[PDB]
């Protein structure tokens, strides 16, 4: 429902 | 004031108070200025797990934050909790938002404390585990904007009907029963706590964080301890 | 109103209110007049154990009282606790003396409640275990002549300085945090309690007994609930 | 001889050997012809949970099968396991297919046995909990087409490469270490087992079922115990 | 050879192999020559308790030995068990006598292992607890002179009818089921073990000690590993 | 794939 | 002190 | 049944 708003999301 | 020991999952870096220039997890001993930090690849919108452990033999408080198929951030500090905390305390979760917001949703929380007295197997223990939260959760003390029952989760901070987070919000949850965290004639005292959280930020700028804390039995949310103070301290000292 | 569901270790036969002509263990549902009882071979001065168990599948409350390498008494009764108690209760131990006396010494106590909601693994549970009683047990609610600390034991009724029992004494101990004993959407709900006791009588016939009970959160010691009412009931109805 | 005491999740009605005209859960004592059965609302493709509980005070073996926010089936039966099994047993899961097929996927499994001897606190206990199944699970004894690793699940019967069930398949999994299920001088003896399963059938009517069972240590898969015998019995007597 | 990690309660100082000039407890990593020791006021004839704990966040193995109303000896060493042990091991107790003897009686032993996989709450766990030992204890592997059933205790070494210890004796006990001590995709792996012992020496000169160990699944008593080798190593290297 | 394909159940 | 002082029991 | 055979027993 949400995508990497800011903090580094490793992967997807 | 209150004696506070906490492991914080800081989502917003406030370098003005000693925060690393990036998301991190840290150990606080009576000060929002962590005694030890560790970079953390906060994964917005994903469920993560947090593990905090301690024992009086090593006298080392440690924690690990992780997301499935992702890496793990680890942090550890050496501290004899007998000199920092009273033998009777309370445990719980705290979290906040300030100018920027995020959802600080708790999906599950379990804890276990054990005391092995110097009289062999004089073992006393306490254990609780929450996977569901009812609207009326009588064994929890809700302070601030914290609420329960929502999809069976705990919302430590304000969140509207549309499901979006709010700014300038502070909320905590403590277990109803006091906890005997240490005793003199104790051979080995240990405790370990776990919890799954879901920090979601639509505005793409998360803040301010979630924390697991241990405090005196009568601990309450400090004035203005909103935002970067994670509802734990009254000043950034 | 005070709702009670107790498992009693009755040591004196008050046939005036329905008691069997012998020491017995029984199951009480909102009444001192046991719904089911079993002959019990009490042993003055011997340390004994008590196990109470219940699960929602059977809706059968069973208890076993025994002494080391001796006979053990059992008493079981079919009951749907959902239709008897409020989903949020408080568990504890009660005891008393009257014309006759006895020591009601608890040496250890442990409780375990588990709730498995109708969802994948939504199991909530609580577990405490006491094997040593501190002088200041902040996680216990002591009512009446109840006191902790003597040799690390919970002395329920009044025990004189020199160590001899006391007449007309009532005591109780309830675990501080409320217990979610049942829930509407629970696939399986269960608990089990264990406690070791030591009853020592100086006089001819000892009285009046100990009892494990569950009750409404705000429960308290009824008036004149001393002696044969086991500090649990106001009258003998 | 192979002694069995099983709690079965029968999904196909073999009225030729006593089965009810519907999917059901039942309790089997040394025989596939259930001693007690209960109608069960199986749900093709839905993850379901199963709880089996037993205590020596009641000598009542109860089981509850349920699906999320749906009906739950219960079946209880009075039995003295002391007079049925050897004090040292081995617990495990069994399953099969025949003319019809289905997937017998275990997603998690946990067991807890406790023995309280007739002495002060001489409580022996064993507890294991599986929530993830390794590819090489050295603490499990896999018999037949049983296999671990697929998505971290225990696939009991043969599941094709593409993922579709297989006919004429039998599988079993027993925990490596023997279990002391009962003892002559036991004041209280009890166990409780939990497991989440996923049954998915491609064809019209699914068969044949899953079952939680206890047996003699050296137990093994009888011949022709495929299909309606649930890999637990040699004949239908 | 076998990979061995152990916490030894060395009752006899063999300075020829690096032993401190007095009773001590220590941590051995594949060598009888401890990597870390700590003086221990061994109290002949008295029951003592031993606590060993570890977790992969601190990666520190710690232990505390104590006797009631007496002091506690503590020792800790930093070691990543992932590089020292295989992920599947076995746990148990070992002990010996040589020229001098002592009784190495085990009164109770419990252990608990937990794995939290990097997929959140992918928690797997194992727990066993012994307070009584039967003559025929099928869940234990007895090697050497170890025996059970005697007063309900475990005698790791030879002891005659008169109850006096024997010289040149080696005996161990391992849990039947293999233990998954660590996994790669693991966020936090931890285990803690406890046991009460009674080292008695009539000849006033105790030797050689008791140890808690972790080894490869197929570990067996080494040649001549009697006396000062604590039945753990084949040479004093 | 196979979700709840089975006898008389409330809603879908 | 008070050990097993109570009704009909095998041995003492 | 046994008294400080050798190892220092703190107390009795
Ligand atoms: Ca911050
Ligand atoms: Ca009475
Ligand atoms: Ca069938
Ligand atoms: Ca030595
Ligand atoms: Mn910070
Ligand atoms: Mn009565
Ligand atoms: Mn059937
Ligand atoms: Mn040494």
């Amino acid at each position: 429902d949400v995508f990497y708003p800011y903090p580094y999301a490793s992967g997807s | 004031a209150d004696t506070i020991v906490a492991v914080e999952l800081d989502t917003y870096p406030n370098t003005d108070i000693g925060d690393p220039s990036y998301p991190h997890i840290g150990i606080d001993i009576k000060s929002v200025r962590s005694k030890k930090t560790a970079k953390w690849n906060m994964q917005n919108g994903k469920v993560g797990t947090a593990h905090i452990i301690y024992n009086s033999v090593d006298k080392r408080l440690s924690a690990v934050v992780s997301y499935p198929n992702a890496d793990s951030a680890t942090v550890s500090y050496d501290v004899d909790l007998d000199n920092v905390l009273p033998e009777w305390v309370r445990v719980g979760l705290s979290a906040s938002t300030g100018l920027y917001k995020e959802t600080n949703t708790i999906l599950s929380w379990s804890f276990t404390s054990k005391l092995k007295s110097n009289s062999t197997h004089e073992t006393n223990a306490l254990h609780f585990m929450f996977n569901q939260f009812s609207k009326d959760q009588k064994d929890l003390i809700l302070q601030g904007d914290a609420t329960t029952g929502t999809d069976g989760n705990l919302e430590l901070t304000r969140v509207s009907s549309n499901g979006s987070p709010q700014g300038s919000s502070v909320g905590r949850a403590l277990f109803y029963a006091p906890v005997h965290i240490w005793e003199s004639s104790a051979v080995v005292a240990s405790f370990e706590a776990t919890f799954t959280f879901l920090i979601k930020s639509p505005d793409s700028h998360p803040a301010d964080g979630i924390a697991f804390f241990i405090s005196n039995i009568d601990s309450s949310i400090p004035s203005g301890s909103t935002g970067r103070l994670l509802g734990l301290f009254p000043d950034a000292n």
